[PDB]
This record gives C-alpha cells, structure tokens and sequence, in this order.
C-alpha cells in the first residue's frame, strides 16, 4: 500500500540554487556541467558519497566508478555494519547464510537484538510457520515485542 | 598511485579454484593481518573461473587468472600486486 | 517548467515539444514552413490570423489534433494580439507585405505592428520573442521597405531587449516572390537563402538558449551577380534568354556582416541555390551550367 | 454546484480546472469550457430518507426493468443509513 | 535436392523490423505468474515473451495515454521456453530466460486441526 | 435437444472411410487424416505433396475436389515451421468438401499449385503478401495487399497490429510522407483469459 | 538535485538479505525529466571528463560481474564460506559491550508503516498511522 | 542441417544474383529520377542503391540472399512499370525525419530510449 507514495512529492525536474540561494529548475545539461565542474576540482577525500536505502547496484556501481577516477574512495552507506576483522571481505559475514527457506529447516532459532516482525515481516512469517508446524523453539534477546 | 583494492573470484566446488579456495583457507587470515585497511574482497560464485582482481589509483584496473593454479601460484600472483603500482 | 510544457515522446506528430508558439503572419510564405515544422515535433501553434477562414485551411493538417489553434486578429488592436499571446511561451511575428496598401504603409507593417506585438507579448511576459527583419535593412536605403525594416529592427530591440532578430537575404522557394519573380520576367551581389533553411534556423533560436538578445544573419552558402542569377533562373525553365520598391530591393546588393552569426551559428547547414532551383522552377518550364558564383 | 477558480474557469463536477499558468486554457480562448451544470453529487443528497419497517429492504432503481439490478440493504445500524449502491437512495429503518 | 546450410538461423534481414526495434528491445521470455486475486492456474500453462516497457505520455488534448514504441502490445505465446528462445535468436532480439516457478507440493491433513499435543490444533473452525 | 447441435453420424463415417482411401493410395506423402466432430475431414501432408496430392483429388474419379474454395496460412510462433498452408477444396460431383494441410518456415519454398487450380494465383499471392510464405514456380508472385514498397508481413502474430509507419501529407515537401507511427492513445492490450479450465476434453497432458 | 528513478520506474538490480539478485522491471518511466539513476552517473561522468566504460544496461550489468560474480546470477542463492576465517578475525580485536539494553527501533506498529521516503511520502500510511495511535 | 533450396544452392551462386540485381538497379537509377521528376540527383539515387545492399553484406545464408534477391527484384519492377509513385520512390530518403542523435548523452537529454 505504499505505491500511493511514488505519486506524491516526485523529483521531476534538476534543481540549482540561484543567486537568493533557492533551488530553481534549470536543465540536465546546465544542472550536469555545474556538478562537472566541482568534480573537476576535487579529487581524493576531498569527495565522498552516500548511498541511501533504496538504490540499485547499477547506480552503486557507477557512482563508485566515477569516485575511483578521481582518487576517491569514501563510498558509504547509511546502515552500519562493523568492518572490525573481516569486515565486508567475507561474504558469509554480512548474510542471512541459512536463506529464509531453511528456517523451515532449523530446530532452534536465536533472535538477537531485532524485531522481525517489522523489520522483515515476510521472515518473521517464516519463522512463525516453522513454529506452527515443525514445533520450532525461538528464543529472543531483546525488547519483549509481540 | 598505487594500490586501493583487490577482489578474488572463485567457484565453491570447482577443481580449478581448489588452489585458491586452499590459499584463503589457509594464508587470507595472516594476509589480511599484514595489509589491514585494503579492501580484499573474496566473492565465491559458482562454476566461474578464478581470479585476482586489483584496482590502482584512479580506477586502473588489472585481471589475472588463476585457473588451475596451485594455492603457492596464488601466493606468488598475490604478491606481485601488493608490490606492483599500476 | 510547468508540467504541461515537460517535452515527452519521441518527436513527432503526437509528441509533446514544449513549445507554445504564437506565430503572427502565419498564413504567408515563411509562415506555412514554420507552423509546418512546429507541428511536426508536436508543439502547440495558435495562429492569429487576419484573413478569412478559408485561407488558413492548410494549415491545418500540419498539427495532430487540437495542436493548431485559430484567432482571428488586428494588427491596430492590442486586445486580440493580447488574447493571442498570453498564453503562448514563445511569440514569432512575420508580419510583412512586398508593398503598400491603401490601408497599410510600410511603416505600418514593418514598425507599428511589431513593436505592438513587442510590446505586449513583453506585457504578457512571454519568455521568447522571434522577430525577423532583413539582411538589407537601412535607413539610408533607396527603398522604404528596407528602411522601414531598420527602423522597426530597432523599435523591437529597444521594446523586447531580449529577442532573436533574424535578418534573412531574398529567400528562395516553392512559394517564393524572388525566383518565381524573375522566372516571370517577359553590379549587384546577392547572396540568397532557402526557405528550409530559414525555417530551421528559427527554430532552432527556439531551441537554443544561446539566441536570445542576439541579431542573426541568414545568408546562402554562395554570391551571384544579379544578371547571373536571372540567367541562370532563365536556363533552367528552359526559357530563352512588379513595383518600384521591389526593383529597389532586387537591385540592393546583399550585405557583408561578419560580426553577426548566421545559420551555422544555429546549427543549420546553408543550402546551395542549384540544389533547389529545379524545385522551385520545374513548374515554369513548358512542356545547365550553373550561375557564376562571386569567389 | 458550478464554482469558478480565480482565474474565472468553471470547476467541473470532478473537480478539473485548469492551474494559472497551464497553456491547455488556450483552447476555451474565443469559445467556452463545456460543463455540466447538474452536479449528481448535490442533485441525490436533496433526496429524503426513505422511513421502513423492516431491517432489510430492495432497491431497484424505481421502473421495474428500467432501474438497476435490484438489491438488499440491511438497515441494522442506527448511526447510519442504507445507501443503495447504485442510485445512492437511502434509507432508514423507523423507530 | 537438398542443400547444407551451417550458420545460425538469422531472419532479421527478411522480416522487416526496423533497425531500432532489433537491436535495442530485450524480450521477455517466462510463465506469467498467477493472478494473486484468484486460485485458477489455467493462465499458467504457457510460455510468454513480451518486451521491455517504454514510455506513455499523456495526449494534451484529452489526457489519453500515447506512445512511440510499436511493440508495446507484442504478446507472443509458446509451449516451452525451448520454442520461445528459438524465436527470438532467429529474430536478432537479445532475450532474458526467467525459470517457470511452479508450486511445491504441500502436506495436508484435515486431521492435524485437532492435534491432542501439537500447535497445529485450530482454534476456531 | 434444442439448444445443441446435432451429431451426424452418417457423414462422420464417410469422411472417415474417404480419409483412409486417399491414405491408402498416397502414403508417400500423407502425414495425419482426421475427422472432426462437426465432420470435417483434414488430410495432413508433407509440403512434397502438394501437387500429387491436389492433382489426385481433383482429377480422381472418386474424388473429383474440381474447385479451390480458399487458400490461406496459419502463423503458428511456437513452432519449427510456423506457418500452415491451409486448402480448402469443394467437389461437387460428390457434394463434399475436404481440407489439406501442409508447413513451411520463413525459408522453404511451397511448390505454387497455380497448375492444379487457376484459382490459387492470388491466393498464393495473398500469402506471399501477409506472410512472406515464397511459392516457386509462380507465373507473378508480388505483393496484392499491402502500400507499394510495404516493409514486412502483416499477418504474422509478430507483426504489431498498428505497424511501424504511419502517412500524412507534409506541406514543406509536397507529398504524402511515412514516418514511424506515434499514436495519440495506445491501443489498450486487455488480459481476457479465464484463470480456470472451460473445456476438459481438450486438455493436454501434464 | 538531480531527479532519479524509483524502483517501480527502472529494470536494476537488488540483493535480499539471503545474497540473492534480484531485477525489477519497468512498469512506467519516470516522471518528468528524471531519468535513469545509473544513466545520471554515466552522462555526468562524461561531461566531466572521466566517461565511464558502459553505456547500456547489459554492459553495467557487466561491470557488476567484474566486482562481483553474484551479482548478475538472478534468482540464485550464491552460497558464502570462510565462517572460521572470519570468526578467527573477529577476536584478535577485543571491543566492550556498552550496558544499554537492546532496543529495536520499531516496538510497535506505528513505527512499522513509515520507514523510507516513498513510505513517507504515501497518504495511505499516513492514514494507517493515525489508525493505531487513534 | 539439410534444407530445400531457393534458387541458389550455395553463397557464390546467391552471389551472382546479388550481383546482376546491382547491376539492374543500377542502370534503372537514372531513368528513375527523370521518370519521377525526383529533385535528387542519380549520384544520390545510386549512392541510396548502394546502401541499401551494403546493409546486407554480412548475410551468409545462401536462402537468406535469395529472398532479399527475390524481393529486391519485386522492388525494382515496381519501380520500373511505374507501379510506385514518387511518394513511394522517395520514401528511401526519410526527408520530413528529423535527425535522430546517436551519442549516449544527446539521447540522455531527449528521452529514456536507449
Ligand atoms: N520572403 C523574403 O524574401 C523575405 C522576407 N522577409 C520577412 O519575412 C517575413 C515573412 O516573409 P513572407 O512570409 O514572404 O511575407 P508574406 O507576405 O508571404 O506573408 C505575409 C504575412 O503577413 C501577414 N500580413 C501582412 N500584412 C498584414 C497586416 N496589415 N495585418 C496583418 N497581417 C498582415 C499576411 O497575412 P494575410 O495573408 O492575411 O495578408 C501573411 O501572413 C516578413 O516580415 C518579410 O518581410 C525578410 C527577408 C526576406
Ligand atoms: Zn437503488
């Protein structure tokens, strides 16, 4: 039922400040040459990114590309996760490695900091399926969330 | 100028990646204590052939296979990146 | 850019150019060419017209449905240039007549009536003005025409600071009073212009944000002496070998003005007269070495 | 229930008009915006509560055949009243 | 008499397409999915391939939905994905294969609503 | 029963017994016979046997098939020789009508028919047209349909139902113009199909 | 700003919690003049001077095969090892427990319905919001 | 891998078709232009023959060849019998069709088509 957002407080045009300082529709080609301009002039840490929580690996990948051809390596997410030790190197270390199909599978689940019923409702189905059917024990650490 | 990451592929199952998959298993963690702070990004993927990936300064970038090599040849192809400064 | 005016599709007739164009004196020889290629990218056309109805009809096949949009007009009254324009994003006058009439002088259609349309499409505050003069344009000419033009070329400077004024030579063409006028027959250099090419040049100086508050010049690639010219006109309709305003103009030699841009500036590739004569002169012909052209 | 905007375009009965600086009004320019007048919405609230003796009642439509597949409305709530879904008549079980 | 002929069927010289609507499109080719709404699965039985959706705008005169592209109502039909694929290479299209994802086979037992020890036993009925 | 149609068992067995006589005398070319249950016999053929097979049913004393009611092709994607060639044949000595059917693919020639019936000149013609099916041995094959210079086949399911150009008469070059098709309004693509089974006696096996 | 696509707007690529890829689809284009979030950084990279090497879907989808096999194995679960590689890492730097209790950030259903901006942006969670704390 | 042919049974024998079509259409041109009364000059109407073959070059199936042979020659007696009028004759040029940018970023600034 959130679709109804995608109609409301759209992005529809690029957008520059001008000389009072408010941002004021102008076109791809003069919005582009005004953030080519600062990109020539930077380079290294001097430039960063953040990527937000709905973007794609195809604009991941082109953003990190462009930053690399300027020195740049402050490519950075919003959701934290600890790079003490392997950090991102191993993959196992940053998955659900089980897969949401082999809850059905798993005799004991501990749940550590996290309410899945919000965070992933689907998982949490899952798991609840896999209680109601495989008599499955879940335990939890954490608030006591329903 | 000089190195900013490198990144191995590997299969899970194939023989041609055992010397690889024998590499990690047994030098990755000592390697990864010796170079901290560069990225090594180890990404197994079924049925591909290995690889050692390493990107320089600027987004140069160079590829060397490692297909049937022994886990001593990934040693020495490892070696001669985190020495080389494409 | 109000959402309405966002350009969609993909160029053509049911596509959306983002272009609200007013074109005054749209029912004439310029104007069918103009209203012919805004239609064709799908731009919305009112045409303000002075005629009657039924002299506009063929203008109306060159829109996609409700594209072309009529109203009629007089150049001595500002209400219906206002009703005319105060929608529109961009406003092309070419208002123009080869001679007086008892009703209408030079001055008239050539200073009064474009610094009215001037004056209020700046009133209405449309963005883009399209104003075109004359490459001849003088007040020191021999023909009032011409120094009508230079007068109004500087009223409509003066009234709408930032409008692209296009000084065009004799443009050639189907419908043009330049070949079809010597073909009719029974020192000077001029340097003609086609009709495509004016007519693409306009509107690309729609297009390019770089045209506004500049004077264009849009001459043909080559220079003929006027007696080559009518030769040469003569050899292709295959024809062996009018006012006294008109044969002042004809007589004009075209001018040199290198500190203007001209269609290359736009984008527009200038079209040789030997490509396009038979075009234009087939007709003529009842039922060929080309002219000399000034190195 | 005709309402005009500042600009002085009618507002139709679902609620178009055209914005200030839309280029679209240039059609009505020399002719008129076509609008109904006899806006449904205000036309069927002028219509009474139909008072029953029953918690279920029938709509048709009125006209037998010519009104709209006939239909029950069940009339056990107070706060309320049954409001045909198709005519928008509606109704109220009395006492 | 018959000839040999070794290269890979190619047709899309002879069929007229234009050049655009080859080289550009990617096909589609899967089963389509049921209809959540409903539990008949007759609309599953086939193979489908569609092309990649492009741009609607909307007609200033009436508001209605235009478009450019000439195969945005192409819809063809196939009993395998094997037919399917063939139809495409020999039409020069560049194709995606999504597997036909057909349902598991699930355990039921009306008895289990009435388990004596199991979570299984139903509350209500 | 009113509101059913009749069966007509006399008939079935006819077409029937005809349908094997004319496999028995042909078997070199005769890939499938059937008879449907409105009683209409099919004789499927290898695309060889175009002209024996058609020769035989019009000239057999027996068959005596002496007009082409129709000739048309079935696009069929799905298949390795998508296209069916489709003859419908009436014989008036014996009251009777049967129905040949052949295949063919974007590159094989069909052997024109032109000898056996006059008829099926612009019929293979019409086919040629819609969908660029090529008949050797035709005394003018061209298009018979479709605008001068019409690129592609129209009845092919492949083809767009609107096309890929569109004409009007532009004014700047003094001539009717094709240009790629822009519609005002799409045409609205509606998913007409019911998700449950209607006939069980045509279902496929799993 | 430069106006991008949304998810419902483009074919791109998304990685579950499992580390399976995922493609959506385009059911509309963007509105407006937003274009292609991975085409912005393309054309902006050309401008400035530094153009990438990719100019098509398929060929950026490429590049992501040259960083990351699995990410162009649609519908696949790429299984991860090394558990004891990263476990050994794991402890040779020691970090304290600091004493608050874990909290989630969403305790009850008002917090579920609105969490990103699209979400933020619909009126029907907005009217789901209202409905559990009213 | 065994197929009925068209007329050629092989590319060298497809080729001599392709080659005496070339040569037809050729000589055609400029009696085309004078018929048609066409505004383009015969180098144009023989530089448009010559690519229209040209975009086929890359054809190695000897059936494929001798359809586009097949309907070629279609196209050529239109022409020559006057059947086409010049709308159709010069329906090749796409004269009304504006210039289509080919680069990544004209078409990025345009629209959403690759
Ligand atoms: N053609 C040429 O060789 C050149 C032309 N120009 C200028 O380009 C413009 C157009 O040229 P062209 O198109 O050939 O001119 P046309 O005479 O062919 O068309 C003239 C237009 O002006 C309108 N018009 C004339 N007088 C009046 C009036 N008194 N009140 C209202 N409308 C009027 C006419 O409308 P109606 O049909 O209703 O009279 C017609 O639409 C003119 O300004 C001309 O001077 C400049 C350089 C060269
Ligand atoms: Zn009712």
């Amino acid at each position: 039922f959130a679709y109804d957002g995608l109609k409301r407080q759209r992005l529809t045009e690029p957008m520059v400040r001008n000389e009072k300082g408010l941002l004021t529709h102008t076109t791809w080609e003069d919005a582009l040459s005004r953030v080519a301009g600062m990109l020539q002039s930077f380079q290294g840490n001097d430039v960063a990114a953040i990527a937000g929580g709905l973007v794609d690996a195809e604009a991941l990948i082109a953003l990190k590309d462009l930053l690399n051809r300027v020195d740049s390596d402050t490519l950075c997410t919003e959701e934290v996760f600890p790079t003490a030790g392997a950090g991102t190197d191993l993959r196992s270390n940053y998955l659900l490695n089980t897969t949401i199909a082999g809850v059905e599978e798993a005799d004991v689940v501990l749940l550590v900091g996290t309410n899945p019923r919000f965070e992933a409702p689907l998982f949490n189905a899952r798991i609840r399926k896999s209680w109601l059917h495989n008599d499955l024990k879940v335990a939890l650490i954490g608030s006591p969330v329903d | 100028l000089g190195l900013r990451e490198i990144r191995i592929h590997l299969c899970q199952r194939s023989p041609g990646s055992q010397g690889v998959r024998d590499f990690i298993e047994k030098r990755y963690v000592e390697l990864k204590k010796a170079n901290p702070d560069l990225p090594i990004l180890i990404r197994e993927c079924s049925d591909v052939q290995p690889k050692l990936w390493a990107r320089y300064a600027f987004g140069q970038e160079k590829n060397v296979s490692l297909n049937n090599f022994s886990a001593d040849q990934v040693t020495r192809a490892l070696e001669n990146v985190l020495s080389s400064k494409a | 850019l109000h959402h309405a005016v966002i350009p969609h599709g993909k160029g053509g007739r049911s596509s959306v150019s983002g272009i609200v164009a007013t074109v005054f004196g749209a029912t004439g020889f310029l104007g069918r060419y103009v209203v012919n290629h805004l239609g064709r990218m799908g731009s919305q056309v009112i045409v303000p017209h002075r005629c009657e109805p039924y002299d506009t009809m063929h203008l109306r096949p060159m829109g996609d449905l409700g594209q072309i949009i009529f109203m009629d007009w007089n150049g001595r009254d500002k209400d219906s240039i206002r009703r005319a324009v105060e929608h529109s994003s961009v406003v092309i006058n070419l208002v123009g007549r080869e001679w007086e009439t008892q009703n209408f002088d030079f001055e008239d259609v050539f200073v009064k009536i474009p610094q009215a349309i001037a004056q209020v499409s700046k009133e209405a505050g449309v963005e883009k003005f399209i104003h075109i003069s004359h490459l001849n344009a003088d007040i020191k000419s021999s023909s009032k025409y011409l120094r009508s033009k230079a007068v109004g070329e500087k009223e409509v400077r003066e009234t709408f600071p930032e409008a692209t004024i296009i000084k065009p030579a004799e443009i050639f063409g189907r419908e043009d009073r330049f070949l079809n006028y010597f073909a009719n027959i029974r020192k000077t250099v001029k340097q003609p212009v086609y009709i495509v090419d004016v007519t693409k040049g306009i509107i690309n100086a729609i297009k390019d944000p770089d045209a506004r508050g500049k004077t264009f010049a849009f001459v043909g690639p080559s220079r003929y002496l006027l007696f080559d010219l009518v030769q040469y006109v003569f050899a292709v309709a295959h024809r062996p070998f009018t006012t006294r305003d008109k044969v002042e103009r004809i007589h004009t030699t075209d001018k040199i003005l290198p500190h203007l841009p001209g269609l290359e500036d736009l984008g527009v590739e200038a079209t040789p007269l030997e490509l396009k004569a038979i075009e234009v002169l087939r007709r003529h012909r009842t039922y060929v070495q080309p002219a000399k052209t000034i190195p | 229930g005709v309402r005009t905007s500042p600009t002085g375009e009618k507002v139709t009965h679902t609620g178009q008009v055209y914005d200030d600086g839309d280029y679209r009004k240039v059609r009505f320019v020399g002719r008129q915006k076509e609008v109904n007048e006899n806006f449904a919405i205000d036309l069927i609230a002028e219509q009474p509560v139909s008072q029953v003796g029953s918690r279920v009642i029938s709509c048709d439509g009125g006209g037998g055949a010519l009104g709209h597949p006939r239909v029950y409305i069940n009339l056990d709530k107070e706060t309320k009243t049954g409001t045909c879904g198709y005519c928008g008549l509606q109704f109220r079980q009395q006492h | 008499q018959l000839i040999t002929v070794d290269e890979k069927l190619d047709i899309t010289t002879i069929t007229g397409v234009p050049e655009e609507h080859i080289k550009t499109r990617k096909a589609r080719i899967f089963v389509p999915a049921r209809n959540n709404m409903q539990s008949g699965v007759n609309n599953t039985k086939k193979w489908k391939m569609e092309f990649d959706t492009r741009e609607r705008w909307e007609n200033p005169l009436m508001g209605w939905a235009s478009t450019a592209d000439p195969l945005s109502n192409l819809v063809l039909t196939f009993s395998t994905k094997e037919d399917a694929v063939a139809f495409a290479e020999k039409n020069g299209w560049s194709y995606d294969v999504e597997e036909r994802k057909v349902p598991k086979p699930k355990s039921k037992s009306y008895g289990a609503n009435f388990s004596w020890n199991k979570r299984t036993r139903v509350s209500t009925k | 029963r009113p509101t059913v149609r009749p069966r007509n068992d006399v008939a079935h067995k006819q077409l029937s017994a005809f349908g094997e006589y004319v496999a028995e005398i042909l078997p070199k070319y005769v890939q499938q016979v059937q008879v449907s249950c409105f009683n209409e016999l099919e004789i499927c053929i290898h695309p060889d046997g175009v002209i024996p097979v058609l020769t035989f049913l019009r000239d057999h004393s027996n068959a005596q098939f002496k007009s082409l009611a129709d000739l048309t092709a079935v696009d069929i994607p799905t298949r390795q020789n998508r296209f069916e060639i489709v003859y419908n044949l009436l014989s008036l000595r014996f009251n009777s009508r049967i129905r040949v059917k052949t295949y063919t693919d974007e590159l094989t020639p069909i052997e024109s028919s032109v000898p056996v019936y006059k008829a099926a000149n612009w019929y293979e013609r019409e086919i040629w047209d819609m969908f660029g099916v090529f008949f050797a041995n035709h005394p003018d094959l061209r298009r018979i349909l479709t605008d001068y210079g019409f690129e592609g086949h129209p009845f092919r399911k492949d083809f767009p139902l609107s096309g890929y150009v569109e004409l009007r008469y532009d004014d700047e070059v003094k001539r009717v113009v094709a240009e790629p098709v822009e519609l005002a309004q799409e045409f609205r693509k509606f998913d007409l199909n019911s998700p449950w089974e209607a006939f069980p006696a045509y279902r496929q096996p799993p | 700003i430069l106006p991008g696509a949304a998810y419902t707007e483009k074919s791109a690529t998304y990685v579950n919690t499992e580390g399976r890829a995922q493609q959506t689809k385009v059911a509309v284009t963007p509105p407006g003049l937003a274009r292609e979030d991975w085409k912005i950084i393309r054309a902006l990279s050309e401008i400035a001077g530094m153009t990438l090497p990719y100019d098509t879907l398929d060929q950026v989808r490429n590049r992501l095969e040259e960083v990351s096999p699995n990410l162009v194995r649609y519908d696949d679960v790429e299984g991860a090892n090394y558990f004891q590689q990263a476990s050994e890492l794991s402890k040779l730097v020691n970090q304290q427990l600091l004493a608050d209790p874990l909290v989630p950030p969403q305790l009850t259903i008002k917090d579920f319905y609105m969490t990103d901006s699209i979400s933020r942006a619909s009126q029907t969670m907005a009217k789901c919001v209202k409905a559990v704390t009213e | 891998t065994s197929v009925k042919p068209i007329f050629s049974r092989d590319m060298n024998e497809a080729k001599r078709r392709v080659r005496e079509l070339y040569r037809a259409w050729y000589r055609e041109v400029p009696n085309t232009v004078h018929l048609f009364q066409l505004d383009i000059s015969v180098k144009q109407g023989r530089d448009k023959v010559r690519e229209m073959f040209k975009k086929n070059a890359h054809i190695t199936d000897p059936r494929v060849v001798d359809l586009l042979v097949i309907k070629g020659k279609m196209e050529l007696e239109e022409t020559i019998k006057v059947w086409k009028q010049r709308t159709h004759v010069m329906r090749f040029f796409h004269e009304t069709e504006a210039p289509r940018p080919k680069d990544f970023l004209s078409k990025f600034y345009v629209g959403h088509d690759p």
